[PDB]
């Protein structure tokens, strides 16, 4: 089932979202998610983050998670 | 270097600390991340 896998991705994410901020909504949890399926570094997904959400300023060792939890759509 | 802090971080101390300063810094750098969030959320 590899719907069940974009929604662990997403609800993995915005786990990550109520560490950092402590709010938890998933229209944003999959705003991100879908910024990563299509790049390939944690570079790319950086950029196509910063369109939308330049002014947080996202922690590296969160956009990291982040990018890691994108990642294991792969297994 | 108040951008890399932890949520939970942040809240502890707000709500123990004491140091006026910092107490002043981790309320307005946790506001500025709500801030944000509500800046993007009201578009989306």
């Amino acid at each position: 089932h590899m719907s069940e896998a974009k929604a662990k991705a997403i609800g993995k994410v915005d786990d990550l979202l109520e560490l950092y901020m402590g709010i938890r909504d998933i229209d944003l949890a999959t705003t991100m998610f879908e910024a990563g399926k299509d790049k390939s570094n944690p570079d790319e997904f950086a950029v196509a983050l910063d369109e939308t959400l330049g002014d947080f300023a996202f922690p590296d060792e969160f956009l990291f998670d982040v990018w890691g939890a994108i990642s294991d759509m792969k297994q | 270097d108040l951008s890399k802090w932890k949520y939970a971080e942040l809240r502890d101390t707000i709500n123990t600390s004491c140091d006026i300063e910092l107490l002043a810094a981790c309320r307005e750098e946790f506001h500025r991340r709500l801030k944000v969030y509500h800046a993007w959320k009201s578009k989306n």
